[PDB]
């Protein structure tokens, strides 16, 4: 997984969550 | 006691607490302010306030007397902020991994411990401004001092005593502890002239406590503080902790979180250095 | 009991009483259409349609006859709507409270309590396009009147007369009961110079059922309906109820909901005083 | 019981109910503003601070969304004060009661149970500077209106018809209170001549919650306030309570004390009929 791209500090909190691109690929040994 | 709190998250007993190791594993290397400085007892979820007193700066004579003297203590109020960071897992690679008889891989919690930690140190040093929590460069009275070239002649040593000499005249003695920016924690292992030893070792002796580098510090500048309680302290409500939240589609997301405050009674057992330039 | 139907709630079978009792108490006092118009039973969640019957437009003797009378039925089918509004909780709140043992704050339920009462209020006076079930005002044959000019003292009355002598020539004699818009409120309670006539006192014998205030109304308009149970009927499947979504974050969501219809079996009865002209 | 709680004291159990009597009739008949206020619960001694949240400035379908509404709680911290009194008790003479066996006198107690209620009524009305706590004359957004000339009959029906038409356009539809000055009330009871109007009996009906005369305001001013449980509340740490200072000579001193708060949740409520500019 290839992201190819802060913590937060509030009182009451937060309704929303944070992703990230994966960019999934394959590999073989 | 878990999978009583979370009943419904799929990861079990054991999972959980090699999680809660990772995670607790990547903060102890990270964190730098507690070594110095004590901390409150964990006081529960029941107070969202404290209280502080700031103290800004007799009676000889035979038996007698009917009266009581006090001096003012400034009373004030603070508020106690909260910290999180979150990840993410799958469902597939979990099954998979079952099925393979491999071990579950936890890598990603690592960057959040870092973030959070990373976060905790910048709001000690340098405060908050929304809930006007000062920081140990912003308090008032903190007894400022100028500083000088430190490439040649070895006037670190000058600078040091110096520095301790007004706190000796303010009445505060007793073990100090010094946090310096890497490059100037760098040039300390010159060759001292006229000793032949390095001054990092004559340092230490005035100094008494550990001397140690932190990189929230930017510029070159440095912080020397006298180290006691009743000084300064820090109040923790919640340690690191990790909670699971309601499953979405079919993966499973993940929180931490803490809370801690700091308080500062004396200003006058702070001294910082200043750079000229800066 | 509301625990077991609903688990994994933070609040208890005592709180979810308190809760009822705050959301009824708060729609009591902001449902006006109430007072002048009786209720059905509540019928259930078996059915959700019901059947209207539309009427439009004795003898004395030693041995009574064999005859029978029946009138046009002309029978329609209506569906039962449903309203609702939604609130949510904090934590880190409740678990003070549940620490310090004191009880906990309902205040926020009083505000979607009164804008769905206020919803249906426009629903009962104006009527749903969506389902095109009739209102009192658009209704058919509602035998108008005109008014106008209100400003001079006794002009009120007469018109009050004429509407209910249109209404006694029809074979309707009984209790009336009046709704006047906010404006006309004003210009009925009103000082007249020269005449110091308080001129609600004389109206108020005839209508003997009661005037009330409806902000529904924008401009000028009223509103005079015999009141019986023939003439028309309400019918309620389900009253004021609270749900609990679940659990997003780490907050609590909570829902209210209520269904309601109106059925108008004589359309005669209705008398509007139609807004002036000009 | 208060005996155990306070040894040394010449007063007995039974006393001690008969000071607290007296003690809260006298603060009955003198506290205003309890009227059309509701109250919080005795929350305890366990905290000192409370948190406000301030607001400023439904849908009918067969089956509901997934939405949800939130607002902004700019939420603040308010400390909690303490209001106190006290009064002497000579001897020679309790010792004359208990040797004649007739009962003790308490006349005292009411004269200071009258000025902290008064005291009390002047921080609700105009507020404190030491604690930065608003008050209702002086918050902000509170949608002042302009009055002038009651002396001639019929002005002043005009200007509350103006106010309540102010408080409607905003959405706040309700019952409302009002609050006047010693001075326009006996201006509202005055005899016309050539007119002979009461003035008051048409007032009444609009505001329907009742209108109060308070000492506290010194000049021309009146407030008209939306009553509602969600607009405005009032939180209570401690009732009135009674305290034994010590001996001193050899006679006894008592205190009275009392903590209360008050909290404004939105602004707009409240209108406020502002003095003539004149």
């Amino acid at each position: 997984d290839i992201f190819m791209e802060g913590a937060k500090m509030d009182f009451q909190g937060s309704f929303d969550t944070e992703v990230e691109s994966s960019r999934r690929v394959n590999y073989t040994i | 006691n878990k999978s009583q709190l979370y009943p419904d998250s799929p990861l079990t007993d054991q999972d959980f607490n090699q999680l809660d190791q990772t995670v607790i594993e990547a903060a102890r290397r990270q964190l730098v302010g507690r070594r110095f400085i004590e901390l409150y007892g964990p006081l529960g979820r029941g107070m969202q306030s404290v209280f502080n007193d700031i103290f800004m700066e007799a009676k000889m004579d035979f038996q007698g007397s009917f009266d009581t003297e006090v001096e003012s203590s400034r009373r004030v109020n603070y508020t106690i902020p909260m910290l999180y960071k979150d990840f993410v897992l799958y469902w597939r690679d979990l099954e998979q991994s079952k099925a393979l008889d491999i071990p579950i891989d936890f890598s990603v919690a690592a960057n959040a411990a870092r973030d959070v930690a990373f976060l905790e140190d910048q709001m000690i040093f340098h405060g908050s401004k929304e809930f006007d929590i000062p920081g140990l460069m912003n308090v008032k009275g903190r007894l400022t001092h100028l500083i000088g070239n430190w490439y040649e002649s070895g006037n670190a040593f000058q600078d040091i005593v110096e520095a301790r000499n007004k706190l000796l005249e303010m009445n505060h003695n007793g073990p100090y502890a010094l946090v310096l920016s890497p490059e100037l924690y760098s040039l300390l292992h010159r060759v001292h002239k006229d000793t032949n030893v390095l001054e990092i070792e004559h340092v230490r002796e005035l100094i008494t406590a550990g001397v140690f580098q932190s990189p929230v510090l930017k510029g070159k500048s440095g912080v020397i503080v006298n180290t006691g309680r009743n000084n300064l302290d820090l109040a923790i409500s919640e340690d690191f902790e990790t909670a699971y939240l309601g499953e979405e589609g079919m993966n499973h997301p993940f929180r931490v979180y803490e809370t801690v405050v700091l308080r500062i009674k004396r200003p006058a057992a702070i001294c910082t250095l200043i750079d000229p330039e800066e």
